[PDB]
């Protein structure tokens, strides 16, 4: 019955947890067990981490997120649970049943029946932890669905030498405060201090950085001669601790973007390395300054567009943003959201704006326009630009219709 | 060694699955638990026809009895009873005939080793004969606007079978009466029993000396774990006891306060661990905690200062605007204002960052996830699978336009904010208008 | 004995027999709405209505213990709570033995509450406490 | 509250101005403007001015006087003794009348003797 508990650091309370309610005597353990914690909480990590140093419990790991619904979601429960009875007790004849028949929770449970029903010969009562990795996570999902794995295994014979114990990971407190009044065992991951977050990832994406060929070239061309592992250590540590302070404020205590951002400025922190740059990792601050001092997370005259087009747009934002009262006015909200208006606007406007008449080529600006997608309308399928029930918007900020303006020598800037 | 076997001796009974001689039965369920037992036992043992609902919320131990009198009937009456189980959340209006059929055979099988489909089974009853015996959890699923044909037929095949029929049904609402149909309604024999609540201390202090004595000497230190624990559910300045009573205070569903209680059990390592844990009665707070470390407070305190800075000028346009809506924006244009002011305040010398509207992406991408904001009209998650298939149908508004204008509203406000915000934090002074 | 089953109706004495936390909910409700004269009040409302009624009795002494166990749950090492302790177990509680009506809204202060029951058997049962 | 104050001592007549006229001057403030009945978020006026969480505290004072008379290694007490055992102990004073009110249900229910206004005693 006794469990090994792995020393994983920072869920200790969690893998004592998970030492409880999981035991080999299926009269110990729950019939269901959930997980919590959002995005980077290692719950993963740690469920895992916990099942590889106990071989002896028969876990079956599937992931909603590949199985994108639950007809998928309930067939791989079938076909994993009868290949992992075959892996653990082969020499028992047993008769395959298609995975593929598993249309309804319901049939789940008659195969899940039928296969216990085979390995009925076993001596001793085994449990079987299938084990669904982020519930919530599943894309095509309800609220009714969790309670018919919830209550599931009590339609199942309890005569049975197999039991089935359930284990769910879950990310949204929304989700679980649904589900309180049913008293389902639950562990809960918080969020990672910051002091949490930059020892693990020294701890885990140090030594994977440590010998990337990037430095197997510096190294030789630099000629180091007394370098050691140690050093190699250090300075490849300091490394995480000054992405760290530095873009903690933006990416916030995120494992995954601060991965990311190493990777992107490990080559050129590296290549700015010279012989009197290691051992005085406070001149190597001061060389890659720039680095450290832009998020670099871009993927890279902005617009070069025609004029007619450039002055379409300009016309637009002014039909988007101006109130309808002033357009025989003046010619005669940017913080909110744009305003819709009309074709025979927009004519108008440009007209009146221009340093033109009614040639193809200004309609033919505008729906290159639509298509590049600069101003949008109220549809979604079947795009009917002719029918009258159409409207138009601007999807261009204010910072390039400024730009716009500067390059066509036009004054926006007096019209509001 | 030997603390092992009384270690899991307690978890064993803790779970419940105990053998029928040595489960336990609470004092205060012993009323409703001796009415449904009189009610089985005259459909089994004196075949009669009977038709009952139990009510009571969730985890309030409604099937427990039911499966502690069949497995006590088994023993005595192994051959003269067919139980037919039925959930309503797994089984649909259509898979609940297939589940009827199939477990019929196989309780046939190992007992040898619809307008004809019940009266078929009557006459297979019949030509092989035992007293069929109907389960259903959640009722109210079966009661629903749709069609009832099924309670139709159970409660019709009460007073019409050649052969005993038993239905016993399960739910937690209280209008169960108004959930079945004028017809289902009718046919019913309409003696609901409400499970007995839990409404004084004492009855609380009993179940937990019930649950938690030990009857039998499987270790040594069972006598003196019996007496530790009588002697702290008697001592009212016990910490077991204060724990006990505010349990009872807040919520009265038991296994609510035995499921806390297993980690307890399952954690010790050794007798003396076991009595300085439940003596000092610590542990039940860590457990509390951890069940807090996820609400508002517990996100709250993981962000960072951008972040932090960030919700507090998005919470002040919320708080400005007359339905509380605001966009990345405004919350932009706010945050820097205030970095300007912070600045201003600073004298300049004689001869705080702005971060860049495209960083702040980042930090807005983070919030929304972290659930501190929604979006204008967001439903989350939907009830149903048919309500799911048409949200996903159609394509909201608010995830076509940019990010820069999707319009949200706040979760917590402003003033809560000042509640929580420690007052050492640079920005606290503006957690005010 | 069988008429008064069938005539007498369990939702009063089950709501007389309801904890500490649920009757709180109902009284506060009841008060919002008194105080509004509505039918449904957004847990915006109700959640720090509960905290005026809390603090308008906070002249006394076990006003403080009450208050430690609402909210912090008695214990040091939690910290002030958005949510009195159990505020979700009652919330769902109510909703489960339909007692109470609550629309679908993610938002966890917008959303609506209202009562299912008739006014006035909630008012016995709130008397009787 | 300052004049008021001086007021009340003008009254009384004597050379200075004490608590007892700092109190009732801010009580007398807090009656004029009629505070505890008007709700503090919206302004508006409670028409109405025993609630649930009453029931509690008293259901916690009776329990509480019950404790510390079984408590206690003497068979009897006076409320003067009591009072300095609990209600001054700790936290500021809280009008008597109440424990008086929880020991009288505590007698009409017959859980405490009452013999005399001087003293009270356990349970027969
Ligand atoms: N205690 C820890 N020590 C070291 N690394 C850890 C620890 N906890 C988490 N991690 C790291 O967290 C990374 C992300 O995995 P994790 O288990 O956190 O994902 P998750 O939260 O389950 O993700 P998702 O919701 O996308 O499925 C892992 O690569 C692992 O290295
Ligand atoms: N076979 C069993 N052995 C031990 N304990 C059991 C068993 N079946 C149920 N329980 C106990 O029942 C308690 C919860 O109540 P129960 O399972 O009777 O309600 P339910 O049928 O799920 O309720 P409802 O249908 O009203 O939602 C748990 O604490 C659990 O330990």
């Amino acid at each position: 019955m006794n469990v090994t508990t792995p020393e994983v650091a920072f869920r200790e309370y969690q893998t004592n947890c998970l030492a409880s309610y999981i035991s080999a005597d299926p009269d110990i353990t729950p019939s269901n067990l959930i997980l919590q914690g959002y995005s980077g909480t290692g719950k993963t990590y740690t469920l895992k981490k916990y099942f590889n140093a106990n071989p002896n419990l028969h876990a079956v790991w599937l992931e909603p997120v590949e199985l994108v619904s639950w007809k998928p979601l309930l067939q791989a429960i079938a076909r994993t649970v009868q290949y992992k009875l075959k892996t653990l007790y082969p020499n028992i004849p047993t008769t395959d049943y298609d995975p593929l028949q598993v249309e309804e929770p319901f049939l789940l449970v008659k195969t899940l029946h039928n296969i216990f029903v085979q390995y009925e010969s076993l001596q001793e009562k085994t449990c079987l932890f299938l084990i669904l990795d982020g519930f919530d996570s599943l894309q095509d999902l309800d609220a009714a669905l969790f309670n018919k794995y919830i209550k599931l295994n009590e339609l199942l014979p309890k005569d049975s030498k197999i039991n089935i114990k359930f284990i769910y990971t879950m990310l949204e407190t929304s989700f679980l405060q649904r589900y309180s009044t049913h008293c389902i065992p639950t562990v809960m991951f918080p969020r990672y201090n910051v002091d949490e977050v930059s020892t693990i990832l020294v701890m885990s994406r140090c030594g994977e950085l440590m010998e990337d060929s990037c430095l197997r070239k510096r190294i030789i061309e630099e000629q180091i001669t007394d370098c050691t592992d140690d050093q190699f250590q250090n300075v490849a540590a300091n490394f995480i601790h000054l992405i760290v302070q530095a873009f903690h404020s933006y990416t916030g205590n995120d494992i995954f973007a601060l991965n990311d951002l190493i990777d992107f400025k490990w080559p050129k922190y590296v290549s700015r390395i010279t012989k009197e740059n290691i051992f005085e990792p406070l001149a190597l601050y001061k060389s890659a300054i720039k680095l450290f001092l832009s998020t670099d997370d871009n993927l890279s005259q902005t617009y070069d567009l025609s004029i007619i087009s450039k002055y379409l747009l300009i016309a637009s934002y002014i039909c988007s943003y101006l109130e309808p009262r002033y357009d025989a006015s003046i010619f005669s909200p940017r913080y909110l959201q744009p305003s819709l208006f009309a074709i025979e606007r927009l004519l108008a406007i440009f007209q009146a704006i221009f340093p033109m008449k009614a040639n193809i080529e200004v309609f033919q600006n505008l729906s290159e326009l639509h298509t590049l997608k600069l101003i949008a309308t109220t549809m979604n399928k079947n795009i009917d630009y002719l029918s009258p029930k159409v409207r138009w918007k601007v999807n261009v900020p204010w910072e390039i219709i400024k730009e716009i303006s500067e390059s066509v020598h036009f004054n926006i800037s007096d019209y509001f | 060694p030997g603390f092992g076997s009384l270690q899991r001796r307690l978890l064993q009974q803790l779970y419940g699955t105990l053998p029928t001689d040595e489960k336990i039965i609470f004092t205060y369920l012993q009323d409703c638990q001796q009415e449904i037992d009189r009610i089985i036992k005259q459909s089994i043992i004196q075949k009669e026809s009977h038709s009952v609902i139990l009510v009571g919320p969730r985890q309030s131990y409604k099937t427990y009895l039911l499966d502690y009198e069949l497995s006590l009937l088994q023993q005595s009456y192994k051959e003269q009873f067919i139980t037919i189980r039925l959930n309503g959340f797994i089984h649909s209006e259509q898979t609940a005939i297939n589940g009827i059929a199939t477990q019929l055979e196989q309780q046939l099988q190992k007992i040898h080793g619809l307008t004809e489909v019940f009266e078929k089974i009557l006459l297979l009853l019949d030509s092989t004969t035992i007293t069929v015996v109907f389960i259903f959890d959640e009722i109210d699923t079966f009661a629903g606007p749709v069609r009832q044909t099924l309670l139709y037929n159970l409660f019709d095949m009460v007073e019409h079978s050649r052969v005993p029929v038993c239905i016993f049904g399960c739910t937690t609402k209280l209008n169960i009466l108004e959930y079945l149909e004028k017809r289902v309604k009718s046919r019913f024999s309409q003696r609901v029993i409400y499970m007995p609540q839990i409404q004084n201390l004492d009855d609380m202090v009993d179940a937990v000396r019930n649950l938690l004595t030990v009857r039998s000497e499987i270790s040594p230190w069972v006598s003196q774990w019996n007496e530790t624990l009588e002697k702290e559910l008697s001592d009212p300045r016990s910490n077991l006891n204060r724990h006990i009573r505010m349990n009872f205070e807040t919520f009265r569903s038991l296994p609510t306060l035995k499921n806390s209680i297993i980690p307890l059990v399952a954690t010790s390592k050794n007798f003396g661990s076991l009595c300085t844990a439940i003596k000092s009665c610590s542990f039940l707070d860590i457990y509390n905690k951890n069940q807090l470390s996820n609400n508002l407070t517990g996100r709250l305190q993981s962000l960072s200062d951008l972040e932090l800075a960030i919700l507090i000028s998005a919470a002040r346009v919320a708080l400005r605007a007359k339905d509380g809506s605001f966009n990345f924006n405004l919350a932009y244009a706010e945050y820097e204002k205030m970095i300007k002011a912070i600045n201003s305040r600073i004298p300049t010398v004689a001869p705080i960052k702005l971060w860049l509207k495209k960083d702040v992406k980042n930090v807005w991408e983070n919030l929304v996830q972290l659930d501190f904001f929604t979006e204008k009209s967001a439903v989350g998650l939907r009830d149903n699978a048919t309500a799911a298939f048409y949200a996903s149908n159609y394509q909201f508004q608010g995830t076509m336009i940019p990010f820069d204008l999707r319009s949200y509203q706040m979760q917590i406000i402003l003033q809560e904010l000042r509640r929580i915000i420690p007052k050492s934090n640079m920005y606290y002074s503006w957690t005010q208008l | 004995k069988a008429l008064n089953e069938t005539l007498n109706s369990h939702v009063i004495t089950f709501m007389t027999r309801l904890s500490f936390t649920a009757k709180l909910f109902i009284y506060a409700l009841l008060n919002l709405m008194k105080k509004n004269g509505s039918q449904e009040q957004e847990l915006g409302d109700i959640v720090d209505e509960i905290k005026l009624l809390i603090e308008v009795n906070g002249s006394n002494k076990f006003v403080m213990e009450i208050a430690k166990t609402l909210f912090q749950q008695g214990s040091d090492n939690i910290s002030e709570q958005l949510r009195i302790i159990s505020w979700d177990f009652v919330l769902n509680q109510l909703l489960d033995a339909g007692i109470l009506f609550k629309q679908t809204m993610k938002n966890d202060r917008i959303c609506c509450v209202k009562l299912n029951i008739s006014v006035e058997e909630a008012k016995r049962a709130m008397n009787e406490d | 509250m300052i004049r008021l104050a001086e007021a009340h001592a003008k009254m009384k007549l004597k050379n200075v101005v004490e608590l007892e006229d700092v109190q009732e001057a801010v009580r007398l403030i807090r009656s004029a403007i009629k505070d505890y009945a008007t709700d503090p978020k919206t302004g508006k006026i409670d028409m109405n001015l025993k609630s649930v969480i009453q029931r509690k505290l008293q259901e916690d004072l009776s329990r509480e006087i019950m404790n510390v008379l079984k408590d206690q290694a003497s068979d009897s007490m006076s409320f003067n003794e009591l009072i300095k055992q609990i209600n001054e102990h700790s936290q500021d004073r809280v009008e008597s009348s109440d424990i008086q009110e929880a020991l009288s249900r505590l007698q009409q229910e017959d859980k405490v003797i009452v013999l005399g206004e001087g003293v009270r005693r356990s349970v027969r």
